[PDB]
RNA sequence: GUGGCGCCCGAACAGGGACUUGA
């Protein structure tokens, strides 16, 4: 290992910790001592007993594949002390970015971390002690380490960079400890370059087989299965339990969201509102008919098999949306019809009150983010919305909302504002001065309206602050009013809610507001202040203040 | 020959542990294509991941060019090392150029690339280009020399820039000069053609030392505020009066000489929002007082330099924008107007920031009416300058929009 | 025994909008 070893220091003005060894058994002891002998004669570990008074504890285990008591260690007292490194291996390589390459292969690594040495100004801090007892210190990168994957990938890239420049035609994707390698070349030359690569790496002391899974694939990869020209999730089922628990709910939710990225036409929303208030791990909740109809839908979708595709850089890619209602949004990505690359789900609630075009902008910008981080280019679009609506929205909106090149599709359902507002009042219409208040102590609010004719009104309410008071006030106004209307209030909250023009929201009263607002063909809205004596606004505020403002 | 200054952050100020937002391949290709050459000329250098600090990267294709240049978001670095250029090697700010007819911004980023830098400071300036789809980890690098987008490298470069500019401006006295960042300014209230002639002569004079230097042209002295004017329709509807009444009640905090008595007198008689209401002599007197007031500016505000600036912005419609500036709220300094959406926005922030540069010699803190992910994603394409402002995002009230129609 | 990523649920700080104690 003549590699370009790295200098590594410790945090500012600190020391290595000292701990006690744990109370353990007798059978694992000589076995892991033999493991230590094996790792030592492999040319890895330095044995030094009287070196320094450091004692990093040990947490051995009987791990999977019983009787293979592998070597293990704790480093929680040092990982907080080791100097930060950088980590760009945050996300994961999506199958889509993997390019269509015919001659594919793979080369895993055996005991990868145990082949790179470490810098002699740091081998002191690896006190692996065990029962007289005895100490043993690494010269290498051990596990439980904060900076081992970064150093590993850095040294691996700097090692194979000459191999890259020798054959840039060939693609090399790496990960934690694995090598996805491939090309579109013929097999006699593929295995030749691969053997040259093997000798290239074993020049630096690295492992690799020939009897691996090259024709044995599809692989299993973070829950994904990779055919050469296709791919799909690790195969999925769903439980047939007659009842449901919350663990059962979260299990299937995680499962289908791990399958939603390829499976079009999924619903989770009604299947996840159950968790609000559901916090115990034993509550037998029903399988309410919304969720029953949803999971029957989902199982119907899943009963058929499907496979994805890979990416070709030349053929420009397309996005599309098949909206399925109830504030939920799906999305397909395809370079050709019916050959979908990936799909997914988006039904987030940016603010409890919202409209559809806002959610659509949210969705397309998130899809642009994901398409950037996966492929590196935002796609051309195909959306179910007319241009005049987009023009009316961003002209009559108090923000900026851009989308890339796009076009129209005639795929029902459609997206459209179920109503609108005017910037100009009406002759022959009615005026409605409204207001409403409540108390912090009894919550027994009052609300009402008044006209210019005289047909006034007062209504009491309960268990609320003045915001929902004003909202129920305009509700009672619209219920007592007619066909067109011109309204005035004294709150910026109702205005900030309405002028966003929502078509769907959570609590039932704004739903009633919009439900009866759509009927009224025309409407104006305005705002005025209080404590100024502005016409009916004082009258109503006096009338509702009785029993409220004392 | 080189003897760099010992530079260091304020004690109790960590370095910039920052991520890197996503990038496109079309930019990454050019970024690699140019950083390799920068690395061959000894300007930068590869490293391992032994240092954790990072600083973002983003590409551009600016006006008056077609290349694929780059720059760096050094916002934290400047905010944390501001002591250096504030006391250690600082410079004063004049106030003569803003009253002059014409200026011309320059770009001298190449000269910075002929001077080394402190070795102890280089780890605080790591910049990662990413690799698509997390295939490969970042191709990390390190700055050996004084980089662009940082407000300490012109601070120490001013010393040799003084010896550079010595000869001509003793000859050419009436010109004022600034140096804020990689860009450079030149004050010239003279003929714009002669402005261009002397600009060409100066460019050649910089070329004499091997300096390559291939909005761009500006006219500040004619700028003024938009004095808030109001209609004069002899007819008035109650909607108009309510709107005006809320307008003045919100504006009271700005202008103390604000009275709405007679307008509130007309409202005790409730009626529709369409009848005519003749303004009395008293009420029209109050209007005339207000209109004579708003022709004037504020009296009582001043430019506190040691505080920070906040440059709020609003959208109106029709492709017409505004802007407001204040250190402390409701004490304005300059307002105005400026006519796809996001491109208008970056043009507007470029304009406003240049105005702030020439006037106060400082870049403000923004408050934009837009989401974070949208701007963070899309702003990288349409930008054309070589510096960065500080910004955040806001959830705009629909009454500040009633500032102007 | 430990760590990392995802999904869900809860506590602290800044901004904005509203109700009570004093000249």
């Amino acid at each position: 290992s003549p590699i370009e070893t790295v200098p590594v220091k410790l945090k500012p003005g600190m020391d290595g910790p000292k701990v006690k060894q744990w109370p353990l058994t007798e059978e694992k002891i000589k076995a892991l001592v033999e493991i230590c002998t094996e790792m030592e004669k492999e040319g890895k570990i330095s044995k030094i007993g009287p070196e320094n008074p450091y004692n990093t504890p040990v947490f051995a285990i009987k791990k999977k594949d019983s009787t293979k008591w592998r070597k293990l260690v704790d480093f929680r007292e040092l990982n907080k002390r080791t100097q930060d490194f950088w980590e760009v291996q945050l996300g994961i390589p999506h199958p889509a970015g993997l390019k269509k390459k015919k001659s594919v292969t793979v080369l895993d690594v055996g005991d990868a971390y145990f082949s790179v040495p470490l810098d002699e100004d740091f081998r002191k801090y690896t006190a692996f002690t065990i029962p007289p007892g005895i100490r043993y210190q690494y010269n290498v990168l051990p596990q439980g380490w904060k900076g081992s994957p970064a150093i590993f990938q850095s040294s691996m890239t700097k090692i194979l960079e000459p191999f890259k420049k020798q054959n840039p035609d060939i693609v090399i994707y790496q990960y934690m400890d694995d090598l996805y390698v491939g090309s579109d070349l013929e097999i006699g030359q593929h295995r030749t370059k691969i053997e040259e690569l093997r000798q290239h790496l074993l020049r630096w002391g690295l492992t690799t087989p020939d009897k691996k899974h090259q024709k044995e694939p599809p692989f299993l990869w973070m829950g994904y299965e990779l055919h050469p020209d296709k791919w799909t999730v690790q195969p999925i089922v769903l439980p047939e339990k007659d009842s449901w628990t919350v663990n059962d709910i979260c299990k299937l939710v995680g499962k289908l969201n791990w399958a939603s990225q390829i499976y079009p036409g999924i619903k989770v929303r009604q299947l996840s509102k159950l968790l609000r208030g559901t916090k115990a791990l034993t509550e037998v909740i029903p399988l309410t008919e919304e969720a029953e109809l949803e999971l029957a839908e989902n199982r119907e979708i899943l009963k058929e098999p499907v496979h994805g595709v890979y990416y070709d850089p030349s053929k420009d890619l397309i996005a599309e949306i098949q909206k399925q209602g109830q504030g939920q949004w799906t999305y397909q990505i395809y370079q050709e019809p019916f050959k979908n690359l990936k799909t997914g789900k988006y039904a987030r609630m940016r603010g409890a009150h919202t409209n559809d075009v806002k959610q659509l902008t949210e969705a397309v910008q998130k899809i642009t983010t994901e398409s950037i981080v996966i492929w590196g280019k935002t796609p051309k679009f195909k959306l179910p919305i007319q241009k005049e609506t987009w023009e009316t929205w961003w002209t009559e909106y108090w923000q900026a909302t851009w989308i890339p090149e796009w076009e129209f599709v005639n795929t029902p359902p459609l997206v459209k504002l179920w109503y609108q507002l005017e910037k100009e009042p009406i002759v022959g219409a009615e005026t409605f001065y409204v207001d409403g208040a409540a108390n912090r102590e009894t919550k027994l609010g009052k609300a009402g309206y008044v006209t210019n004719k005289g047909r006034q009104k007062v209504v009491p309410l309960t268990n609320t602050t003045n915001q929902k008071t004003q909202l129920q006030a305009i509700y009672l106004a619209l219920q007592d009013s007619g066909l067109e209307v011109n309204i005035v209030t004294d709150s910026q909250y109702a205005l900030g809610i309405i002028q966003a023009q929502p078509d769907k929201s959570e609590s039932e009263l704004v739903n009633q507001i919009i439900e009866q607002l759509i009927k009224k063909e025309k409407v104006y809205l305005a705002w005025v202040p209080a404590h100024k004596g502005i016409g009916g606004n004082e009258q109503v505020d006096k009338l509702v203040s009785a029993g409220i403002r004392k | 020959p080189i003897e760099t200054v010992p530079v260091k952050l304020k004690p109790g100020m960590d370095g910039p542990k920052v991520k890197q937002w996503p990038l496109t391949e079309e930019k990454i290709k050019a970024l690699v294509e140019i950083c390799t050459e920068m690395e061959k000329e000894g300007k930068i250098s590869k490293i391992g991941p032994e240092n954790p600090y990072n600083t973002p990267v983003f590409a551009i294709k600016k006006k008056d060019s077609t290349k694929w240049r780059k720059l760096v978001d050094f916002r934290e670095l400047n905010k944390r090392t501001q002591d250096f250029w504030e006391v250690q090697l600082g410079i004063p700010h004049p106030a003569g150029l803003k009253k002059k007819k014409s200026v011309t911004v320059l770009d001298v980023g190449d000269a910075y690339f002929s001077v080394p830098l402190d070795e102890d400071f280089r780890k605080y300036t790591a910049f990662t280009i990413p690799s698509i789809n997390n295939e490969t980890p970042g191709i990390r690098y390190q700055y050996n020399v004084l980089p662009q987008g940082w407000k300490g490298s012109p601070a120490i470069f001013q010393s040799s820039m003084t010896k550079i500019l010595e000869p001509f401006k003793k000859q050419n006295p009436d010109i004022v000069i600034y140096q804020y960042m990689d860009d450079l300014y030149v004050g010239s209230d003279l003929e714009i053609g002669q402005h261009r002639t002397k600009i060409e002569e100066l460019r050649q004079h910089l070329l004499r030392w091997g300096l390559t230097t291939p909005g761009y042209e500006l006219h500040p002295d004619k700028w003024t505020v938009q004095p808030i004017v109001l209609p004069e329709k002899d007819s008035w509807t109650v909607n108009d009066i309510q709107k005006l009444v809320g307008k003045l009640n919100w504006a009271s905090q700005i202008y103390p000489g604000i009275k709405v008595r007679q307008l509130s007198k007309l409202l005790r008689g409730t009626k529709a929002l369409t009848e005519v209401i003749p303004l009395t002599e008293e009420a029209e007197l109050e209007l005339a007082e207000n209109r004579e007031i708003l022709k004037e500016p504020v009296h009582g505000v001043y430019y506190d330099p040691s505080k920070d600036l906040i440059a709020e912005i609003q959208k109106q419609g029709q492709g017409q924008w505004t802007y407001q500036i204040y250190q402390e709220p409701f004490k304005n300094l300059k307002t105005g107007k400026y006519a796809n959406d996001v491109k208008q926005l970056t043009e507007a922030v470029q304009k406003i920031t240049t105005e702030s540069i020439v006037i106060w010699g400082k870049t403000p803190k923004f408050k934009l009416p837009i989401q974070k992910e949208t701007w963070e994603t899309w702003w990288t394409e349409y930008w054309q300058a070589t510096w960065i402002p500080e910004w955040e995002f806001v959830n705009t009230p629909p009454l500040v929009k009633l500032w102007y129609q």
